[PDB]
């Protein structure tokens, strides 16, 4: 029942701020900490701060004073996470944690926020049906150069689950492409309407691509 | 003046047990640490709570293959069976309060690759340029690996029988489960495309090579 739920990506812009946030449910906020952590390049992990959402009574590593600053909105049950001035160095997944007023484990986390610091152009996938080259039958959609992450991609709008594979997806010069597949059966495709389905929030764009032969 | 030392990579062959060690700074050679576990893309997941005698309580999903040890400054992290699914990046935190004012600090973390694993081959998928993107004079080619373990390919295209550097994509692999997948994608336009009779999405893994070819012919 207890969880952290964190704000979807944000694309920042150097030298602007960013406010991310972090709403507990299923248990008393009042009666525990919310700390908030960065993941490091590579591997590991880097304390950002803590607020006693009772008091309002924050501290933080040295590094981050002037830099972060952690509310807390008792009505809203939300701790939030002011980040100022932002360069490429603070695009990263942040990560609100709870812990006991004992100085103890971050026992639960919520699920990350990943910020994207950048200047290059915000741009609206290129959608690609891919029919299969040349009983059963494996359909594509390549989405072609956006920006900033992330997409979501489904197929039939999410009632087709069972055969999807939404691979890796690859950067080149401030662009994103990524592709994904599903495998039916002959006696559905075609006689169905099989679409990929893109939605691109930056660029509020949504788009469904059939599949024909 | 807290610090956490971990070791930044350990590899032990799978069954066998793995300790794990997080020195403690000699100041604070007292502490309580916590346990953390770091798969990737994936929220870290409190593992247990250390005390300075040996006292480990465990969280939550932490089965029984997991304990706790503690020897002055050291803390250690005890797996018994060294299972596939406990690969990941293992990170020590600790907690102090000096004056109300409460710090919490994490090591470096430490990498534990599990060795003597059988492998799992890359299968491929292929798609060629849609009608839709021709119609532009663009030809993107798009190679889908899936089912492989453990997580290193290497991935190149030729067009007929000789390589192709230029317009070539290829993504880092993630972890679906047990295994990882990867995409690739060589960027022609469609002259390029019509010219050839095939191209080939070649990918190398663990001494391995698949292929899958396409005819533009078709």
């Amino acid at each position: 029942q207890v969880q952290l739920q964190q704000s979807g990506a944000a694309l920042v812009r150097p030298g602007t701020s960013v406010k991310v946030s972090c709403r507990a449910s299923e248990y008393a906020f009042t009666n525990y900490v919310i700390e908030w952590v960065k993941q490091r390049p590579g591997q590991g992990l880097e304390w950002i701060g803590v607020i006693n959402p009772g008091s309002g009574g924050t501290n933080y590593n040295e590094k981050f004073k002037g830099k972060a600053t952690l509310i807390a909105d008792k009505s809203s049950s939300t701790a939030y996470m002011q980040l100022s001035s932002l360069t490429s160095d603070d695009s990263a997944v942040y990560f609100c944690a709870r812990s006991t007023y004992y100085s103890g484990a971050l026992d639960y986390w919520g699920q990350g926020t990943s910020v994207t610091v950048s200047s290059a152009k915000t741009t609206a996938p290129s959608v690609y049906p891919l029919a299969p080259v040349c009983s059963s039958v494996t359909l594509g959609c390549l989405v072609k150069g956006y920006f900033p992450e992330p997409v979501t991609l489904t197929w039939n709008s999410g009632s087709l689950s069972s055969g999807v594979h939404t691979f890796p997806a690859v950067l080149q010069s401030d662009l994103y492409t990524l592709s994904s597949s599903v495998t039916v059966t002959s006696s559905t495709w075609p006689s169905q309407s099989i679409t990929c389905n893109v939605a691109h929030p930056a660029s509020s764009t949504k788009v469904d691509k059939k599949i024909e032969p | 003046q807290l610090v956490l030392t971990q070791s930044s990579s350990a590899s032990f062959s799978l069954g066998a047990s793995a300790k794990l060690t997080c020195t403690l700074s000699s100041q604070h050679s007292t502490y309580t640490i916590e346990w953390y576990q770091q798969q990737p893309l994936k929220p870290p997941k409190y593992v247990m709570e250390l005390k300075k005698d040996g006292s480990h309580s465990t969280g939550d999903g932490i089965p029984d293959r997991f304990s706790g040890s503690s020897s002055g400054a050291d803390r250690y992290l005890s797996i018994s069976n060294i299972q596939p699914e406990d690969e990941a990046i293992y990170i020590c935190g600790v907690g102090d309060t000096i004056k109300e004012q409460f710090v919490y600090v994490f090591g470096g973390g430490t990498k534990v690759t599990v060795l003597g694993q059988p492998k799992s081959t890359p299968t491929l998928t292929v798609f060629p340029p849609s009608s839709e993107e021709l119609k532009e004079n663009k030809a993107t080619l798009v190679c889908l690996i899936s089912n492989f373990s453990p997580s290193g390919v290497t991935v190149a295209w030729k067009a007929n029988g000789t390589p192709i550097t230029q317009g070539v994509d290829t993504s880092n692999p993630t972890k679906e489960g047990n295994k990882f997948m990867a995409s690739s994608f060589l960027h022609l336009t469609s002259d390029q495309w019509r010219s050839h009779n095939s191209f080939t999405c070649q990918v190398t893994h663990e001494g391995d090579t698949v292929e899958k070819s396409l005819s533009p012919a078709e």
